[PDB]
RNA sequence: CGACACAGGUGGUCAGGUAGAGAAUACCAGGCGCUUGAGAGAACUCGGGUGAAGGAACUAGGCAAAAUGGUGCCGUAACU
RNA sequence: UAUCGACGGCGGUGUUUGGCACCUCGAUGUCGGCUCAUCACAUCCUGGGGCUGAAGUAGGUCCCAAGGGUAUGGCUGUUC
RNA sequence: GGGGGCUGCUCCUAGUACGAGAGGACCGGAGUGGACGCAUCACUGGUGUUCGGGUUGUCAGCCAUGGCACUGCCCGGUAGCUAAAUGCGGAGAGAUAAGUGCUGAAAGCAUCUAAGCACGAAACUUGCCCCGAGAUGAGUUCUCCCGAAGGAACGUUGAAGACGACGACGUUGAUAGGCCGGGUGUGUAAGCGCAGCAAUGCGUUGAGCUAACCGGUACUAAUGAACCGAGGUCUUGACCA
């Protein structure tokens, strides 16, 4: 069990004695029933999947070894009904958060932050402003310039402009375990978390704390 | 867009007017026929403009003949359809749709008083 | 409480917030940010209406205080850097909440009158 | 502030308004700000002595109309703006006396010699 | 009359119907509803309103828009 | 022979000008600006180097290299 | 298949190395600024013929309270969306050119080369983010299925949407409305008393009215029935019986 994996519903908070007072994101964590588990390998830095453990496979668990001696394995995604969940496939499959989750337990929050179609510079990438009189002219988010040289009239590539975007992953570290509690098993994350509500994050123990 | 505000089907103006009339029609007549967006905010037409008209007194039969250009209608709100919703609260005059009629291809109730 | 005041009572806890201000009332605020070296002792500034704030998180106003070149900026009560305050002139009126001039015009008969 | 832009001084070398003219380092659409170095003309004060009026000189910003947000979020802002002239002698006031407050990021890190000559810090 | 049931053109009388300086808006009398419809809270284009701070820096030119703008008192330059 | 570099000699490019006039001559709206897209390099730097009349610092000249960055304003319709 | 990171300032190192003096560095490790890039707003700020107030004409006899100029005009202005707002945007690894060298001949010496070999560029590849089974090496997995598995049509609404979709629900329901409460916006009510000659000035009222949020609550509103509808193709690769 690499991790588990969880439903953001929203943000809270908890005052606790101890530290002291901070806005929590509540996250539903929840019964999965993982069937197998896919291994993916790193060829060179394009994920492959090795193989796939089911029920009952000493074949695929051995190779999904080593491999991991080697340090070749990538990340680790397994059939699942409900939400992942890793050496929970050789049991049954049937597990529940209780099972995996403590509190005040650090922990890596990673997922995929929230269509909103074409945006601006600014809204876009993170670009700054037109900060000054710059804003004055009513020029706020455009970079005012396309590109270098009239001539080409063409933008590099590089020099970044508008686009399109949602419909990115971020992994934030250090993310200390509030508690479990809630209507239905849920968890407290202290701070807040990549993605909207309903976004699906995952959940892994910190690397370092 | 934003949430579900109100529903002006025509302009503004077309959307205060329209409700008072098809407001004094379900208390002359416990029978009427629009459409869809029909009589379902005329059943706020009514209810507002009963309560505040619902026990008499000075300050709230003035009100009923405010939203309802009619005296007919206004007298037979009280002392009739109130008192006869003594211990009743809400449920006024409400209605199901039905199917659409000819002509304008619109379904429509028929707001009654119950 | 609900899910939206449940979690705001903690954090700037709502702190007995004092009587007023309120219209006109000018009551000093106070002050133990160190921004320097952290010694700073408390401190004193004039007000006047401008009042604004909210449930959970509400916060003083615009200060308007005339001392200085001028004024404005102001922070949030309760705040880490909080104490208590105290009084000033009794009251007076207009619209407390929004209560624009006092700025623009502001020498004797004309500020802290309406 | 932008050039051609109308300001106060704030130390008492004779001037009264100035004019803004250009900044030092700043490739910009018009701007100006508390704490950048720009060029100047006086244009109100007093023509003898040594011709004040016309002159072209340096100065610092130290107040602005714009508002500036802090690390705690909140956002100050002053009624005009203000300046300081400042001689040769590497960012030296050719005044004597300062008047108004001053902003604390303009103290330690850059200037040790204008905080010594102010009286007001928010 | 204009090829058309063409928002074009075409003389006289009613200029005391009721509130304002007035044959200026609102409303009796009288006349009329003969200037194609139905359903979500886009982009773009036609008219228009409001926009922080600066404010003609736009432009051939402040074009456009806006400002002033009723009445009474005080007071009113060069020039002729 | 750091650098500058005549006389003379030998070439490349074809952006200039001149020439010829072989082609078009059964019509592809002007100049400048603006807006928007792609390409190239005879690199002004950044990067790595050579030389110096290179102490250091700051420069001058030259080589590889274009990946990115090479981008703006005041007067003038004006391209010097 | 698509993409970017460029530059500057400051501190530590030095007022030291170097230099008669004047003058005056460097490698490296850090903080920050300007600029250019996906989002998000709690904080600061901008919007509003919802709403509240003032007021002209006119009508309801006056008062009160209202209609009309499709907010009469004027004043102020909440939610969302927004910005002069806020949070985030590596390092590292790999490979050649110029060039620096190794071993080493043709010329038994020498030589970076001629065979071989060790190193060596912001750029290149990758990392990272986004798109993507029509990714033509055209994917994977599980289950169901060859006369009944499954699937389309409908109804009530959107965390959806520019006409052909997407997503949720359909009584094993809270999806929408009503009611109540919670959470909000305005500002002193009707009436009467004494107010007062009156406008409307007072007292009773720090009183009413209102809402495009949320919760509780099914009370009301989510049938019936029809129908699109292929049927384990052929040759062969092994195992089971």
């Amino acid at each position: 069990m690499i991790g588990l994996v969880g439903k953001k519903v929203g943000m809270t908070r908890i005052f606790t004695e101890d530290g002291v007072s901070i806005p929590v994101t509540v996250i539903e964590v929840e019964a999965n029933r993982v069937t197998q588990v896919k291994d993916l390998a790193n060829d060179g830095y394009r994920a492959i999947q090795v193989t796939t453990g089911a029920k009952k496979a000493n074949r695929v668990t051995k190779p999904e070894a080593g491999h991991f001696a080697k340090a070749g394995v990538e990340a680790g995604r397994g059939l699942w009904e409900f939400r992942l969940a890793e050496g929970e496939e050789f049991t049954v499959g049937q597990s529940i958060s209780v099972e995996l989750f403590a509190d005040v337990k650090k922990v890596d929050v990673t997922g995929t932050s929230k269509g909103k179609g074409f945006a601006g510079t600014v809204k876009r990438w993170n670009f700054r402003t037109q900060d000054a009189t710059h804003g004055n002219s009513l020029s706020h988010r455009v970079p005012g310039s396309i590109g270098q040289n009239q001539t080409p009239g063409k933008v590099f590539k590089g020099k970044k402009m508008a686009g399109q975007m949602g419909n990115e992953r971020v992994t934030v570290q250090s993310l200390d375990v509030v508690r479990v509690d809630a209507e239905r098993n849920l968890l407290l994350v202290k701070g807040a978390v990549p993605g909207a509500t309903g976004s699906d994050l995952i959940v892994k123990p910190a690397v370092k704390a | 867009h934003r949430k579900s505000g109100r529903q002006l089907n025509r302009n503004s103006s077309h959307r205060q007017a329209m409700f008072r009339n098809m407001a004094g029609s379900l208390v002359r007549h416990e029978i009427i026929k629009t459409t869809l967006p029909k009589a379902k905010e005329l059943r706020r037409v009514v209810e507002p403009l009963i309560t505040l008209a619902k026990t008499d007194s000075v300050a709230n039969r003035r009100l009923a003949f405010a939203r309802t250009r009619d005296n007919e209608i206004v007298a037979k709100l009280f002392n009739e359809l109130g008192p006869r919703f003594a211990s009743r609260a809400g449920g006024y005059t409400r209605i199901l749709k039905c199917g659409f009629r000819a002509g304008d291809n619109a379904p429509m109730a028929y707001i009654e008083l119950v | 409480s609900n899910i939206i005041k449940q979690l705001e009572q903690e954090q700037m806890k709502q702190d007995v917030p004092s009587f007023r201000p309120g219209d006109t009332v000018e009551v000093k605020v106070w002050v133990v940010e160190g921004s320097k070296k952290r010694l700073q002792a408390f401190e004193g500034v004039v007000i006047a209406i401008r009042n604004r704030g909210l449930h959970s998180a509400f916060t003083v106003r615009k200060i308007s205080n005339g001392e200085g070149v001028e004024r404005v900026f102001q922070t949030h009560s309760p705040v880490v850097d909080s104490i208590s305050v105290k009084r000033r002139g009794a009251v007076r009126k207009a619209k407390l909440y929004y209560l624009r001039e006092r700025t623009g015009k502001a020498a004797r008969i004309k500020e802290r009158l309406n | 502030i932008q050039e051609q832009t109308m300001l106060n001084v704030a130390d008492n070398s004779g001037a009264r308004r100035v004019m803004c003219i250009k900044v030092l380092g700043g490739s910009h659409r018009r701007y100006a700000g508390v704490g950048d170095i720009i060029k100047i003309t006086i244009k109100e004060a007093i023509p003898r002595g040594k011709v004040k009026k016309g002159d072209v000189l340096k100065a610092v910003v130290v107040r602005t109309k714009k508002g500036v947000r802090r690390p705690d979020g909140s956002v100050i802002r002053f009624d005009g703006n203000a300046c300081v002239l400042l001689n040769n002698n590497s960012e030296q006031p050719i005044g004597t006396r300062i008047f108004g407050p001053v902003t604390r990021e303009l103290r330690s890190e850059k200037f040790m010699k204008i905080i010594s000559l102010a009286p007001e810090v928010l």
